[PDB]
RNA sequence: UGAUUCAUGACUGGGGUGAAGUCGUAACAAGGUAACCGUAGGGGAACCUGCGGUUGGAUCA
RNA sequence: AGGUUAAAACUCAAAUGAAUUGACGGGGGCCCGCACAAGCGGUGGAGCAUGUGGUUUAAUUCGAUGCAACGCGAAGAACCUU
RNA sequence: CAGAAGAAGCACCGGCUAACUCCGUGCCAGCAGCCGCGGUAAUACGGAGGGUGCAAGCGUUAAUCGGAAUUACUGGGCGUAA
RNA sequence: AAAAUGGCAA
């Protein structure tokens, strides 16, 4: 582009939209589990992945992955969610923070305990 | 805020003696210096360029017993200071009171020198300084406290220092147990084994 | 003597109870609520040849507009007592059922699963086979094994006619999609005829 | 009395994703009628046909 | 008829250009083979032998399955073999 | 003055990326920033031993710029990739 | 002359 063209119309930057809009630029958000269920991943993966539908304090309703082995979440459980999509679960853009609010830490975890809300043995 | 683990493992990982022991006995007798620590230590994996740079930086840190945050600050200061950044960095590490006490022979190891400094056994220019990181200027006089002069460790350390090569930039008087930092060490004065360029490159990564 | 009900019948009871509870929860009209309530009572009466006081008590709780999930659970547990468990064949008999399979290994089946099992299905993952054992209308034990696809997909299952995680099943030429988990399938199944139709379709 | 913005609405349009569904086989080889562009008409569907245009068509013994 | 200006949600981790080695073509060329043509005798029908599938059975032991499994492993199952 | 006494954890170890094995599990349970990993000999899941990096912190999430010469003034393109 | 079709895998 010529300088004269740029003077008339300057270079324009990209929108750069967020991949975690429900957080609204917050590190975490609290929500209430409307539904807790399992969903199959997209190919080429096979599993029964644990997810919850959550209604956030901001009023957005989103699906959040429940990480680790085993959970105590039920409908009406109050959980904290953080950013983090699950590649093989379409429409799941958030993770549940283990060991926060109603969500319990993973049982019998000895490694990466801080990632699963497990206190030191 | 200090490494309190086994010393020889560090030397084994680096593959060179870091002088983390007194040197009363050879490192080979004390440990298998050649072999890296752990189960898979005998295996020698190929090291990446990043790996080579990391290992050089870790070696220098392990020699002077400096943690990453402080070492990073030294790098930043060395880059800000006029002249060769790599040479400036080594000069800063040499200027530490801890290192100076060891090089003067008051301490058998840098860790021993650290305890002496920390335990208020060392005076700089006639004032007690208990900070390991304290930077010694040229013409400063470093001396043991009169109370600490009687300590057996200090006398033993002085004997070991006689065995070691004497720093040109330091003038030390035994019995008096005082030393003078005549000048900042030149790059030539320091060992050529260290490759400071790798550290500078690593911090530009 | 308590009335004896088949597992599929019990699943049907559960469904009608859940419907009535949902009707109480989600319906604001009394007239509609009453019609469902009457229907639910009729269904249970059809399911049980004789209504004992315990059945009547359970019915009464169901009839009450203020039904609760915890109340339902207790009612279901009572109904579970009426349910008759699936008869597991002897290991030798099961070997006879699948003679061609050599040294066939039968997985241990939990009793509560066996209680609610209209049919028993297990998958040999190494062979990628699903084994189904059931008693026909004649009440003779019948066993079928077919290749089950490793892939699990979302679709309606031929046996239970419910949208579920299913895999293509080909008996020993189009396959039939059925639930990969037979235990879940058995819970979903409310009519034994549907399973029988699936067997007939396989032919 | 207008404008604008947001939410919602029987029903409806097209879009996307998902099973090894059903019907064909339009394209890629000259893909078995070279393909494609604009336009027009037609047809369950991919498409077919006319008119003009392009080569981003194979063949030539 | 439509033209022109011209988004978003959502979704994917590619899409794409040129060139390379193959393979393929109801592309071309040149050769060849019981490929065709020119012939002779068969198989498919019958009875029987033998193998296989299936069905049956207490068991009908196991293996071989387009060409390149099916008088195949078996150059020989009354018992033995098994 | 008395006495080593009163004072170490967190993440990570398939590639990118410093650091590897055993056992358990067997497309499950699970992991995952990307590429991907898991269907019975998993350095990728879970535990353990060992190791690496940081350290009174260490990880995770959110957010900005960088890397992005990927809006290119410095400093890009437009025959066939837009 | 006619001449259709063939899951995703690694
Ligand atoms: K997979
Ligand atoms: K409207
Ligand atoms: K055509
Ligand atoms: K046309
Ligand atoms: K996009
Ligand atoms: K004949
Ligand atoms: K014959
Ligand atoms: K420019
Ligand atoms: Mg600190
Ligand atoms: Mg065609
Ligand atoms: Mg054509
Ligand atoms: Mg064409
Ligand atoms: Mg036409
Ligand atoms: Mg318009
Ligand atoms: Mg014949
Ligand atoms: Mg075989
Ligand atoms: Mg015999
Ligand atoms: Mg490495
Ligand atoms: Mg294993
Ligand atoms: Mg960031
Ligand atoms: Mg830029
Ligand atoms: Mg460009
Ligand atoms: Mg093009
Ligand atoms: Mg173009
Ligand atoms: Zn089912």
């Amino acid at each position: 582009a010529t300088v004269n063209q740029l003077v008339r119309k300057p270079r324009a930057r990209k929108v750069a939209k967020s991949n975690v809009p429900a957080l609204e630029a917050c590190p975490q958000k609290r929500g209430v589990c409307t539904r807790v269920y399992t969903t199959t991943p997209k190919k080429p993966n096979s599993a029964l992945r644990k997810v919850c539908r959550v209604r956030l304090t901001n009023g957005f309703e989103v699906t959040s992955y429940i990480g680790g082995e085993g959970h105590n979440l039920q409908e009406h459980s109050v959980i904290l969610i953080r950013g983090g999509r699950v590649k093989d679960l379409p429409g799941v853009r958030y993770h549940t923070v283990r060991g926060a609010l109603d969500c319990s830490g993973v049982k019998d975890r000895k490694q990466a305990r801080s990632k699963y809300g497990v206190k030191r043995p | 805020a200090r490494y309190l683990g086994p010393k020889l493992k560090l030397s084994r990982r680096e593959g060179t003696d870091l002088f983390l022991k007194s040197g009363v006995r050879a490192i080979d007798t004390k440990c298998k210096i050649e072999q890296a620590p752990g189960q898979h230590g005998a295996r020698k994996p190929r090291l990446s360029d990043y790996g080579v740079q990391l290992r050089e930086k870790q070696k220098v840190r392990r020699i002077y017993g400096v943690l990453e945050r402080q070492f990073r600050n030294y790098y930043k200061e060395a880059a800000r200071l006029k002249g060769n950044t790599g040479e400036n960095l080594l000069a800063l590490l040499e200027g530490r009171l801890d290192n100076v006490v060891y090089r003067m022979g008051f301490g058998a190891t840098r860790a021993e020198a650290r305890q002496l400094v920390s335990h208020k056994a060392i005076m700089v220019n006639g004032r007690v300084v208990n900070i390991a990181s304290y930077q010694v200027s040229p013409n400063d006089v470093v001396s043991i406290r009169e109370k600490a002069k009687k300590q057996s460790r200090v006398k033993a350390a002085l004997e070991l220092a006689e065995q070691r090569e004497k720093p040109t930039w330091l003038e030390v008087d035994a019995g008096k147990m005082e030393g003078t930092f005549k000048r900042k060490p030149e790059r030539s004065d320091l060992s050529a084994d260290i490759n400071e360029h790798l550290i500078v490159e690593l911090y530009s990564k | 003597m308590k009335t004896m009900i088949y597992p599929h019948q019990y699943n049907y009871i559960r469904s009608v109870i859940l419907r009535l509870k949902n009707v109480y929860k989600t319906v604001n009209d009394k007239e509609t609520v009453k019609v469902i309530q009457s229907e639910t009572y009729n269904d249970i009466n059809e399911i049980f040849g004789h209504i004992d006081d315990d059945i009547e008590e359970s019915l009464k709780v169901l009839m009450n507009i203020r039904l609760s999930n915890k109340e339902i659970e207790a009612i279901l547990n009572k109904f579970l007592e009426y349910v008759v468990p699936f008869e597991l064949p002897s290991p030798q008999k099961l070997q006879k059922v699948f003679k061609k399979v050599k040294k066939i290994k039968i997985p241990q089946f939990e009793e509560y699963d066996l209680k609610v099992s209209s049919f028993v299905g297990w998958n040999e993952l190494a062979s990628n086979r699903k084994y189904i054992i059931y008693y026909d209308e004649k009440k003779q034990l019948k066993g079928l094994y077919g290749e089950i696809s490793n892939q699990v997909v979302k679709g309606f299952c031929t046996i239970c006619n419910k949208e579920s995680n299913v895999s293509l099943f080909m008996k020993k030429k189009k396959g039939d999609y059925i639930c990969r988990d037979s235990i879940h399938c058995n819970k979903q199944l409310t009519d034994i005829n549907q399973f029988y139709n699936f067997i007939d379709k396989l032919d």
